[PDB]
């Protein structure tokens, strides 16, 4: 059991930027690591072999570095295809242990929600807002980021406050 | 090229046993290891042990000691898993990996995985069947779907939201600014 | 087709391959050490079993099988049969063998299994050629066993 | 060594290779009236000789069953099972039917 | 200190601290712990081989800073890689490590080996290495010999020896290799590929610089063609014996098909399926000295080219099925020995062996050849030639020193048959001839030393 | 020094074809006749 | 289809089963096989011309042995050991 930690729980960046994820091992690891690139719906995909040995057919923007106790993954230019969860793995002891996962998403600018209401199980809906910090008071359900404009949505089954609009508008029917 | 195929596991009532299949093709089955990794939506990725189809040697992690047993069948090039005495803290996607070199090269050490399966969802809910009851909503506009357990609904400037669990039942939604298999 | 091949190298290579084959078929990483070998000849049971199997009458066929026998208590003690074979998964062959006393006239016999409480299930049948001396007759009874001096039951199974 | 795996891949080991013959397209003969063809297939792939030791790792002992099962001196990749093929060919003016032997191969061993 | 073969269970702690060379081979040590061993920091030759050592302490050898040679050979270190991660630690001064006989494994070997810049010779032979990947031999920039013989190696990637720019001796004997598709080890000097299953050998095409290989060993392989060696100018010794070559590239059992020999010296085409020699084949083997062709089913051997095989000192050709042979004048001028026995020669030109300028030894046994018998020939053997009459002028002007005529029933010796052999002959044997009377004046032979007239 | 890959298929098959170079419905090295008797 | 009853003590240039003896004490240098002292292994050799072809065994026989593991004796039976006849492929 070699417990490993991924320092950032989740991070948001933009196109053509430098992303970094670190990995800290409970004990010494030497150079027996691996990084994975799971998609939001599919199985994990190997990215880095050893500790810095890039695989074949995967983009070279990712780079490996470190040894023994500290390892970092760096992405040269962030792209829409590099959005997902990233994992650690060690093969230096009989129990193979993975990391915890770090979600990488995009951001472009702030967007204002358009709060809607629907009387009947009443539903209050928000649409086309960027920041995933919508706070609504009377089972919320956010969606996944859209591939077109990287925007969020929410459904509550209402008082809405957000960073996009300064005034905490309250609408009722 | 080599590819391993697993079929979706739908649903299994609590207290029963599940069977996860990992039919493989494109390579000599009785020459490699097979790893079983479990992705519960609660925490990370967990590694159960591995099997050697050629011999049958079984090894497993410290937590799955006797709670899981996986066998192989070399005639049809498939590897299996047997999970017993299901609980609520078991619903997860069970993947299927290959160490990428050979059993001979990877003697007793451990490596990474280059060929993954597609996973199976072993879901325990103790809910049999009940058709969705779509509810109309209007002043944009959309649809309301309630209690459409246990397997999804497809409904066709659109927005669908992930189903939620409440009172042992699913809850769908739609909004615009039903073909249920079960 | 012309004579250009010598038997010296063929003998040597066959010899070395035989060494490797015995080592592989027994799954011995290294030859066993003789530290615990008791002094004296082999026991009577083991020698009798070896002389019994020496009598002349799938990917997993390559490896060896431990050979055991059970004498009749034709009924048998199921306890001894289970003592021979831990669980029926590893069993690979089980031949029932017989020793007819004297048959000067040709006759045909058929095997059977105690299936139900009173019923018996038919098995393969064979004809006996005349002979003035005792001889060993066999009948492969592998299926019934997995389902489950004097004539005996020879067994062959994967070691535990 | 599955037949499907051998016939739908490329390995440098003794495997049965897929082949279908058409009497007209492949053989270029027309005197055989029936049938249109058959899957004769063939065996191809080297079987290396394994020099042995007294002390070997537990997991190299599996190479013997795959490469030199019979402990031969110079192993060869040969068919292990064969099937018959009936045809209909004209010899002169009288049509003839024969059940030819050792024509269709299914699996190949190292012997 | 020499404590070899004493049956000691543990490491002794009574050794003087000034020990420079310690011997413990053949004991019952099952672990090398750091505390007993760290006392003798002055060790330069540690010998622990032929033990049952299964576990290695991570800080075990880190104290012996002046180690120059350690030998853990023939140990149970295969399970150490699983029992212990890291295995060997860095060995800053070790020059010769010998881990042979350990049943080590590829992959396990990739982790067991620690970096050693001062290592001069590593041995892993008699192990269970099945394949050599790109990251097996890494971080040994001073290795110049690597022993891998009697392994089960089958696959070798393109750049397995990439991290060894100074490997010169490579022994790959008794391995399971089948097809060699490339060869680009520029500075390699010795390559041994004997007792393998190699059906085809191809080298790299158009290298930047000439390769340094001077020793190829393809004996007892399954080759079907004479290998293309146009890119190996300095290959000197070449065994191709005990193969299937038919002179007089493809691997039919696999299905793969993808001054050449100026300085080759020792060619060995014995035990092949050769039936004929094309003329151009012998033109390339200039300056070749010793040529052996025995146990081939060749049926005709001729050399008409002027100056062909100019310095051929020996010509072994016995046990063929020859009917005829032709030797050109002033062609095999430097030919000193000629093996010709075991054949079926019937008729030859009178001067077939006369033109050999410096022939000394000539075996012609079991051939049925009847006597013209050379001022230089020394040893002769016409045994089992079914001879009946020996004419007087057999050896008038051939100062032979050794002469054998055994096993020739019905021999009729003419008067004066041994014409000029009185002063040159030294040993003569006529065993089994069944002669009734001797027509040769023995006392006139002053230089005779031993005689054999048995049977 | 590298081992061998990409065993050819097209050339091999052509060689093999060269080497291969109610009575029907009811269906030694040398071929045997087929006849029916009822 | 050439068994030992034909090719043994016969002058044949074509492929048939040849004689060979295994003795565990001298050839293999083993002392851990208590019984037997050896067995007749044989081997197939000889050219098989066209009517590349190989000559391979067709009939094979088992070989039971007795040996020691630890202190408990055991009896085990190997397979495909003795070459009995050869065929042309
Ligand atoms: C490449 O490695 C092979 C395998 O070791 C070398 O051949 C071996 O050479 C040794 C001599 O150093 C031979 O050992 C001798 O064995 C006889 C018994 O036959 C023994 O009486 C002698 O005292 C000596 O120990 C060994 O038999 C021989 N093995 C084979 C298979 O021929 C070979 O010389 C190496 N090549 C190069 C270029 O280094
Ligand atoms: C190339 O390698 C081959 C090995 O394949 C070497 O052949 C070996 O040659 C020696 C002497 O010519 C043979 O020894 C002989 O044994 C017989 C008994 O059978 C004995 O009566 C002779 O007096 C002689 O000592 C040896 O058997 C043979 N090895 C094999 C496997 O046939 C050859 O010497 C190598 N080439 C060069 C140039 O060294
Ligand atoms: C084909 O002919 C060659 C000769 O051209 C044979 O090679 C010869 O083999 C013998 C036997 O090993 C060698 O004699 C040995 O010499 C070494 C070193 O001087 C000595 O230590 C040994 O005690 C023994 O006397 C001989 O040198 C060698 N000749 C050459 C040129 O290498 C070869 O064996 C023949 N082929 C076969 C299959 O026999």
């Amino acid at each position: 059991d070699i417990q490993m930690t991924q320092s950032p729980s989740s991070l948001s960046a933009s196109l053509g930027d430098r992303v970094t994820i670190t990995c800290q091992a409970s004990q010494s690891i030497s150079s027996y690591l691996a990084w994975y690139q799971q998609k939001p719906g599919q199985a994990p995909n190997i990215l880095i072999y050893g500790a810095s040995r890039l695989k074949t057919g995967v983009p070279s923007r990712f780079s490996g570095s470190g040894s023994g106790t500290s390892f970092t993954l760096t992405i040269s230019g962030l792209e829409a295809e590099d959005a997902g969860t990233y994992y650690c793995q060690q093969y230096a002891s009989v129990p193979v242990t993975f990391g915890q996962g770090t979600k990488v998403e995009l951001k472009r600018t702030v967007a204002a929600p358009s709060v809607f209401i629907f009387p009947p199980s009443v539903v209050c809906l928000l649409n086309n807002f960027y920041p995933r910090e919508a706070k609504v008071q009377w089972q919320e359900s956010v969606t996944e980021q859209d591939s077109k404009d990287s925007t969020y949505s929410l459904s509550s089954t209402c008082e809405v406050t957000h960073q996009g609009l300064s005034s905490p508008v309250t609408k009722s029917f | 090229e080599v590819q391993l195929v697993q079929p979706g596991a739908e649903l299994r009532n609590s207290g029963a046993s599940v069977k996860v299949s990992c039919k493989a093709s494109g390579y000599r089955f009785t020459s490699y290891y097979i790893d079983w990794v479990r992705q519960a939506p609660g925490q990370g990725l967990e590694w159960m042990g591995r099997i050697d189809p050629e011999d049958g040697g079984t090894k497993y992690a410290q937590k799955f000691q006797g709670r899981v047993t996986f066998t192989a069948d070399t005639s049809t090039s498939t590897a299996y898993v047997e999970l017993s005495s299901l609980r609520s803290e078991d619903t997860a996607v069970y993947y299927c990996a290959r160490n990428e070199w050979e059993t001979v090269v990877v003697g007793d050490l451990m490596y990474e995985y280059e060929y993954w399966g597609q996973g199976t969802q072993v879901t325990v809910s103790s809910a049999s069947t009940k058709g969705p009851s779509v509810f109309p909503l209007a002043p944009a506009l959309g649809c309301l779907v309630k209690d459409y357990f246990p397997e999804p609904v497809t409904v066709s400037g659109v927005h669908t939201f992930p189903a939620v669990l409440q009172s042992s039942g699913l809850y769908s939604l739609s909004s615009v600014v039903n073909v249920n298999h079960k | 087709t012309c004579k250009t091949i010598d038997m010296e190298l063929v003998k040597r290579k066959r010899i070395e391959a035989i060494r490797g084959q015995i080592l592989s078929k027994l799954r011995l990483a290294s030859p066993p050490s003789q530290g615990e070998v008791p002094p004296g000849p082999l026991p009577e049971a083991v020698l009798a079993l070896y002389n019994s199997t020496r009598d002349r009458v799938p990917e997993a066929d390559y490896y060896a099988k431990e050979v055991t026998r059970v004498l009749m208590v034709m009924f048998f003690n199921t306890s001894e049969l289970r003592e021979a074979v831990p669980e029926p998964v590893l069993l690979s062959r089980a031949e029932l063998r017989l020793l007819r006393l004297k048959l000067k006239v040709e006759q045909h016999v058929e095997l059977y299994q105690k299936y139900s409480n009173n019923s018996w299930r038919y098995l393969s049948n064979r004809l006996l050629a005349p002979s003035d001396s005792p001889e060993w007759l066999s009948f492969d009874v592998t299926g019934v066993v997995r389902q489950w001096n004097r004539p005996f039951l020879l067994l062959m199974a994967t070691p535990l | 060594l599955d037949t499907n795996y051998c016939f739908s891949s490329t390995e440098k080991n003794c495997c049965v290779r897929q082949l279908y013959i058409d009497f007209r397209k492949d053989l270029g003969w027309k005197w055989i009236h029936e049938p249109k063809g058959y899957h004769a297939n063939f065996c191809l792939g080297p079987c290396p000789y394994i020099w042995s030791l007294d002390t070997q790792y537990s997991k190299v002992l599996a190479l013997y069953n795959q490469h030199n099962p019979g402990a031969s001196a110079a192993p060869c990749c040969v068919p292990q099972a064969l099937e018959p093929l009936p045809i209909v060919y004209y010899v002169g003016r009288k049509p003839k039917v024969e059940q030819l032997s050792n024509m269709i191969v299914r699996s190949c061993k190292c012997s | 200190v020499s404590c070899q073969v004493l049956g000691l269970l543990q490491v002794p702690s009574v050794l003087p601290p000034d020990t420079e060379t310690l011997d413990l081979s053949g004991n019952q040590l099952r672990s090398i712990l750091a505390s007993p061993l760290g006392f003798y920091t002055a060790l330069r030759h540690l010998d622990l081989s032929t033990n049952e050592i299964s576990f290695l302490q991570p800080g075990a050898f880190q104290a012996l800073t002046h180690l120059e040679h350690l030998s853990l050979a023939h140990n149970r270190l295969a399970m150490a890689t699983a029992l212990s991660a890291g295995g060997l630690g860095p060995l800053p001064r070790v020059t010769s490590l010998d881990l042979s006989g350990n049943s080590l494994y590829s992959g396990l070997l990739e982790r067991l080996l620690g970096e050693a810049p001062s290592l001069h010779t590593l041995s892993l032979a008699e192990n269970s290495l099945t394949r050599l990947t790109r990251h097996t031999f890494r971080d040994m920039p001073a290795l110049e010999q690597l022993d891998l013989h009697s392994n089960v190696l089958m696959d070798i990637e393109d750049g397995a020896f990439e991290g060894l720019p100074r490997l010169t001796h490579l022994n790959l004997s008794r391995n399971s290799l089948t097809c060699i598709s490339d060869f680009s080890l520029q500075q390699l000097r010795v390559l041994d590929l004997s007792c393998n299953s190699i059906e085809a050998f191809q080298t790299a095409s158009q290298p930047q610089a000439e390769f340094q290989l001077t020793w190829l060993d393809l004996r007892e392989n399954k080759l079907l063609h004479f290998p293309d060696l146009a890119a190996l100018p300095r290959l000197i010794y070449l065994n191709l014996s005990n193969n299937l070559i038919r002179l007089p590239i493809h691997a039919p059992s696999e299905g793969w098909s993808a001054r050449p020999l100026s300085q080759l010296l020792n060619l060995d085409l014995s035990y092949n399926e050769i039936e004929l020699i094309p003329d151009s084949f012998l033109e390339h083997l200039t300056s070749l000295c010793f040529l052996n062709l025995s146990r081939n089913c060749l049926r005709t051997f001729e050399a008409r080219r002027l100056g062909s095989l100019p310095c051929l000192m020996l010509l072994d050709l016995s046990h063929n099925a020859l009917e005829t042979l032709e030797l050109g004048a002033r062609a095999l001028g430097s030919l000193r020995t000629l093996l010709l026995q075991g054949n079926a020669l019937r008729d030859l030109p009178p001067y077939t062996f006369a033109n050999l300028a410096s022939l000394q030894r000539l075996n012609l046994q079991g051939n049925r050849v009847s006597p013209a018998f050379i001022t230089s020939l020394r040893s002769l053997s016409l045994v089992d030639n079914e001879i009946e009459l020996l004419r007087a002028g057999a050896f008038l002007h051939t100062p032979l020193t050794e002469l054998d005529l055994s096993s020739n029933p019905g021999l009729e010796v003419a008067t004066g048959a041994l014409g000029g052999l009185e002063a040159s002959l030294e040993v003569l044997a006529l065993q089994g001839n069944g002669l009734m009377v001797l027509q040769v004046d023995l006392p006139c032979f002053i230089c005779l030393k031993r005689l054999n007239l048995a049977e």
